[PDB]
């Protein structure tokens, strides 16, 4: 329903947990697995009522009705968000992740390697 | 039968002169309503408790902003 592997993700994810967040991801795991197989489970949604015997047959059809009216009338919400500039500061731990890791490294690597050629002897 | 007829009229005639009026239950007294309280009572847990004949309002949820 609500969530969806990215990459590799539930195994993927547990082992590894930047350092800045790391001790945190562990706990955060196994909540998270709380979370998924209950949604999982639920109903989604339920039935929707037999109006025709109610009505008819719950003879105080004036109380009834009214509350019919009123739940047929009756609006509804959605939950809320809270937690998911996390999803956008992703991005940005993204950036330092690679560029951040990737340049500095792979200049790093640059001298390695041209080091590799001479001391093949 | 047919004199066993003669009495099933005779009810179906008080039914009608009761559901056109009520004295108490007409042939009942406090007794019925007395007893029906001490059901009622004890169906409300089984129902709920309260909104009975009043719809359900609801309330909505927050979080924490991090």
């Amino acid at each position: 329903r609500k969530l969806a592997l990215k990459t590799i993700d539930w195994v993927a994810f547990g082992e590894i947990i930047p350092r800045n967040q790391k001790a945190v991801a562990n706990s955060l795991k196994s909540w998270n697995e709380t979370l998924t197989s209950r949604l999982a489970t639920l109903p989604e949604k339920p039935p929707a009522i037999d109006w025709a015997y109610y009505k008819a047959n719950v003879a105080k059809a004036g109380l009834v009705d009214d509350f019919e009216k009123k739940f047929n009338a009756l609006k509804v919400p959605i939950p809320e968000d809270k937690y998911t500039a996390q999803v956008d500061a992703e991005e940005k731990e993204d950036v330092k992740s690679c560029a951040e890791f990737l340049t500095q490294s792979k200049t790093r690597i640059q001298e390695y390697e041209k080091e590799l050629e001479k001391m093949r002897n | 039968l047919d004199p066993v007829q003669k009495l099933f009229v005779d009810k179906i005639r008080e039914y009608r002169t009761k559901r056109q009026t009520s004295g108490g239950p007409v042939d009942a007294g406090p007794e019925y309503q007395q007893d029906l309280d001490r059901e009622l009572f004890k169906l409300k847990q089984m129902y709920g408790k309260a909104d009975m004949n009043t719809f359900p309002n609801f309330t909505f949820e927050d979080p924490k902003f991090e």
